[PDB]
């Protein structure tokens, strides 16, 4: 049977979590602001020559509900931690999302990928080397993405599947 | 304080009429926006639009008449207008309050509470309350879900001022 992988997308409001997810699932780019409550998606993909099923939870970045993340952090197998490269605050929120995931999972070793989104925009405020250094100190991969141009979208989700797979085995 | 009405339909079948008092004494600008959008007198408004987000236990949200997907809407003052005041609180079922995308982003989207939602106080402008037909709003919860997606099309078939 096909292996199912439970992925969760987290990050501050407006960084592009849903835009990335809808690019992966539906291959189109949502220009509009549609803040998420909670959404779930399914997609089968071929990764390293094997078909697998991605179950993707798109979560709310709305800062008011930070105390209600525990249930989905318990069930998720791997985490896409998204910031936007033109929003320094979203980059600083990353540390807090990661710690929260570690606290709920009670584990310092959780499949994760750091994602710097909106790399199509010129107004960059977070330096690539700064995110590379941060990811290196976490021991996790780092990928720059654009949900607008699709740059890195497949690679980010596929890399997280590879991380989860290494953790299961 | 003016009174407006919505005639609600479920997949085109009548469900009944909900009426609202609009608190023009406390939030005159916000009340006038909703009143004018209910009559359609500016050439656009709520008639024909849907309730796109219904979460049982919390609220029914609608008013996106420009995009019909939860991302649109506009006020009679422009696409957005400022938070008028937060004098009134989300005290219980029937409160009518503005949806928004953060500070000073009111448009046309609104929500009707079906419970007390105290943590929204100071963040959403309360401007009205259900006068008659609260059980119709309760009945709209039958078509909602945990993330708000509706199982039938809940529309404002007609609306106006009483
Ligand atoms: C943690 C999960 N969650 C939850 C939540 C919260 C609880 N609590 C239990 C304990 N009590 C004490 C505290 C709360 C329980 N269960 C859930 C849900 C059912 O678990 C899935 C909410 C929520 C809201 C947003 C994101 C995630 C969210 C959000 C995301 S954008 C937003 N809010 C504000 C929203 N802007 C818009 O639409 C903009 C586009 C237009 C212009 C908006 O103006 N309005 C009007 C007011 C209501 C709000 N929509 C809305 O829909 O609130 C849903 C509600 C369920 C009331 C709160
Ligand atoms: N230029 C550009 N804009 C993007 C990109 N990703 C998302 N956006 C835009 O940024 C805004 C927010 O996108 P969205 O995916 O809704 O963000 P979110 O993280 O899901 N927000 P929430 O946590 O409220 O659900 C939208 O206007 C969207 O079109 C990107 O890669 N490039
Ligand atoms: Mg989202």
């Amino acid at each position: 049977s096909m292996t199912e992988y439970k992925l969760v997308v987290v990050g501050a409001g407006g960084v592009g979590k849903s835009a990335l997810t809808i690019q992966l699932i539906q291959n189109h780019f949502v220009d509009e602001y549609d803040p998420t409550i909670e959404d779930s998606y399914r997609k089968q993909v071929v990764i390293d020559g094997e078909t697998c099923l991605l179950d993707i939870l798109d979560t709310a970045g709305h800062e008011e509900y930070s105390a209600m993340r525990d249930q989905y952090m318990r069930t998720g197998e791997g985490f896409l931690c998204v910031f936007a490269i033109n929003n320094t605050k979203s980059f600083e929120d990353i540390h807090h999302y990661r710690e929260q995931i570690k606290r709920v999972k009670d584990s310092e070793d959780v499949p994760m990928v750091l994602v710097g989104n909106k790399c199509d925009l010129p107004s960059r405020t977070v330096d690539t080397k700064q995110a590379q250094d941060l990811a290196r100190s976490y021991g996790i991969p780092f990928i720059e993405t654009s949900a607008k141009t699709r740059q890195g979208v497949d690679d980010a989700f596929y890399t997280l599947v590879r991380e989860i797979r290494k953790h299961k085995e | 304080n003016p009174t407006v009405f919505f005639d609600i339909a479920v997949d085109g079948e009548p469900l009944g009429r909900v009426s609202f008092e609009l608190f023009a004494d406390k939030v005159p600008k916000t009340a006038e926006n909703f009143r004018a959008l209910s009559t359609g007198e500016k050439g656009f408004g709520y008639k024909g639009s849907c309730f796109h987000r219904i979460i049982p236990g919390f609220m029914c949200q609608g008013g996106d008449f420009t995009r019909h997907n939860g991302t649109g809407g506009k006020s009679i003052y422009g696409e957005k207008f400022e938070d008028e005041n937060f004098i009134l609180k989300h005290t219980g079922p029937g409160i009518l309050s503005m949806a928004n995308a953060g500070p000073n982003t009111n448009g046309s989207q609104f929500f009707i509470c079906t419970a007390k939602t105290e943590w929204l106080d100071g963040k959403h402008v309360v401007f009205g309350k259900v006068k008659e037909g609260m059980n119709i709003v309760e009945a709209m919860e039958r078509f909602g879900s945990r993330n708000g997606k509706t199982s039938k099309k809940i529309t404002i078939a007609d609306c106006g001022q009483l």
